[PDB]
RNA sequence: GCGUACAAGACGCGGUCGAUAGACUCGGGGUGUGCGCGUCGAGGUAACGAGACGUUAAGCCCACGAGCACUAACAGACCAA
RNA sequence: CGAGAACCGACACAGGUGUCCAUGGCGGCGAAAGCCAAGGCCUGUCGGGAGCAACCAACGUUAGGGAAUUCGGCAAGUUAGUCCCGUACCUUCGGAAGAAGGGAUGCCUGCUCCGGAACGGAGCAGGUCGCAGUGACUCGGAAGCUCGGACUGUCUAGUAAC
RNA sequence: AAAAUCCUGGCCAUAGUAGCAGCGAUAGUCGGGUGAGAACCCCGACGGCCUAAUGGAUAAGGGUUCCUCAGCACUGCUGAU
RNA sequence: ACGUGGAAGUCUGUUAGAGUUGGUGUCCUACAAUACCCUCUCGUGAUCUAUGUGUAGGGGUGAAAGGCCCAUCGAGUCCGG
RNA sequence: UAUGCCAGCUGGUGGAUUGCUCGGCUCAGGCGCUGAUGAAGGACGUGCCAAGCUGCGAUAAGCCAUGGGGAGC
């Protein structure tokens, strides 16, 4: 069901990528699969919304720990 | 895709090809255009809109126009240029020296001054002898 | 001299196809030929090459 | 999930009978006192004013440690006389 | 189309190829740097993975010493903007010269002077922060002796620029 | 003809190897659309690149490369709707 | 002394544009049959440049290196002998 | 007994070989000039769709007459 947690995505953005190039791609990769593997989903849409949010300032820039809302249901994996 | 559409859109738009929106979600329409008339219709239906221009930063101008340009936030270490190039001579000092010269012509002219005393002003003024029309005066006298 | 290029960059027209002698061949630094005829009348040759 | 290891491969450790990694808090460290406001400040009618002091061992920051199961070490696969 | 794919170069070639837009903003001497509009682009077109080793290309920082390196300080570094002070031998009296060397530089508050005025320029007093005020960027290391050619200029398109 | 660095064609090893990185322009990422198929075709958002030019208008030169529709055997430094 | 002014095969300058010293770097089955990057020289002048036009092979053109005359030069290239 | 060597077999690749000849090469007999009445030659046009070639020429792969020929073009 709904949950809230936090992603952490220091663990590629700055950590490693591209610091001028993504940021705001790797920032998408790694949400994406914490709510997966957690949900147990293949994969879930997650923008927009937090995806301006994710890149709401330069690439280079991002925001470390963005926490986030949950939503899945059953039929086709959500 | 609908690259075409992005053709017009931006045009009877009137705005750059870039900045034209797109719905998302409404790729059926917008997809389905084929006419000018139907890419301004969809305009009307706001699904075709585009803006965000970007507009003057004023922040690295603004206050400093309004200090610099004014005495402030110059000094020795900013100007670049040499002592000339910023502030000239052969302009200031045509800001002078011929507001002067004006005022030793209306004067001897006026009839003040007679003829030998404009004279002897007269060169000794287009001769660093004055400070400002006022100065000018006061020698006068 | 060599392409660099150097050469090719020239963007002049010559060597133009000539009105009576279908190959381009005519210049227009020149007068006409570089391919049969112009300026003689008749067809143009050269012994520099066929054995007669 | 991580390194006492490492160019691939290899190696080593831990995996809830858990402190392996992250978060948070504290400890331990680096800079050198923050924004704002208050007083002072050469002066200037005034506007304005570089800067000084106080608040402020401040503020900002850390590739280390500890506490702590909150989060993630799930789930499960395969080979084997 | 007019070009890091429509032109020439065998090619969707990091090369070559004329004109006008030189008045977009901050910056500053500036058609400079840096940053940002308008406009254009993600086609200087293969991606995915390992803290990603050795080795290589570009490059940053290295204590103490400071050219011991080397044919040679090659390479890199140093200096740097602007104002004030000051400036040797020599000299064809032009120059040498930015010689050298020394000092200053930010911000804030209130002002004076030049000018018709500028969002122009030059100063003054006081307050005040930092290790550092041309805080990035932009930005000369300096001096002497000798040889040659007087100087600017020309040259081996493709190992020689003297 | 066994031979002439012999001529022409075909073919093996080399190798699933080198290159598809290096250039002051390091550029994408997340959702979604279409599709038999999508890392690179299109939409949006976020992040960037170019500022005498990766912008605008043109000369030469090219010559239909322009627009639309349908396509993917060829071409495209991978793939391609 | 102050002003007048502004001369220059004058100076600084990656303004544009031209040139090409060092790195003997990168590349050297290249991006390239002369390229890339940093450095460096000139930049009102005997300057640079587009287009048009003239000079032709024992001939031209040459601030002269035997340089250049379409990747060809101590005698171009093509064909013929 | 992997990696692998030599020979064969089935399939391929390749296009030799054999056979074939709408082309060449050579000899021989005959015949032999065209053009301003534009060959002559060249240019540009001309087709339902037409880029090349050929043919034509704004009457434009053609128009008319006579003869031949013949059920196709």
């Amino acid at each position: 069901d709904v949950v809230t947690r936090e992603y952490t995505i220091n663990l590629h953005k700055r950590l490693h990528g591209v610091s001028f190039k993504k940021r705001a791609p790797r920032a998408v990769k790694e949400i994406k699969k914490f709510a997966k593997l957690h949900m147990g989903t293949d994969d879930v849409r997650l923008a927009p919304e937090l995806n301006q949010a994710i890149w709401k300032r330069g690439v280079k820039g991002v925001e470390y720990r963005l926490r986030l809302r949950i939503s899945r249901k059953r039929n086709e994996e959500e | 895709n609908l690259r075409t559409q992005k053709r017009l859109a931006a045009s009877v738009v009137g705005v750059g090809k870039r900045k034209v929106w797109l719905d998302p979600n409404e790729t059926s329409e917008i997809a389905q255009a084929n006419s000018r008339n139907a890419i301004r219709k969809l305009v009307k239906n706001g699904t075709i809109v585009k803006k965000a221009v970007t507009v003057h930063s004023k922040s690295r101008t603004r206050a400093h126009a309004q200090s610099k340009r004014e005495g402030r936030h110059s000094g020795y270490g900013k100007r670049k240029g040499t002592r000339e190039a910023r502030l000239p001579s052969q302009v200031v000092w045509i800001r002078r020296l011929r507001v002067l010269r004006r005022l030793l012509a209306k004067y001897r002219d006026a009839g003040k001054i007679d003829k030998h005393l404009y004279h002897v002003l007269y060169k000794e003024s287009k001769g660093n002898a004055f400070k400002h029309k006022r100065a000018l005066v006061e020698h006068i006298i | 001299g060599k392409g660099t290029p150097s050469f090719g960059k020239r963007h002049n027209k010559s060597h133009t196809l000539c009105n009576r002698c279908g190959r381009r061949s005519f210049h227009v630094q020149k007068k006409t030929c570089s391919s049969c005829g112009y300026p003689a009348a008749k067809t143009r040759s050269y012994n520099w090459g066929a054995k007669a």
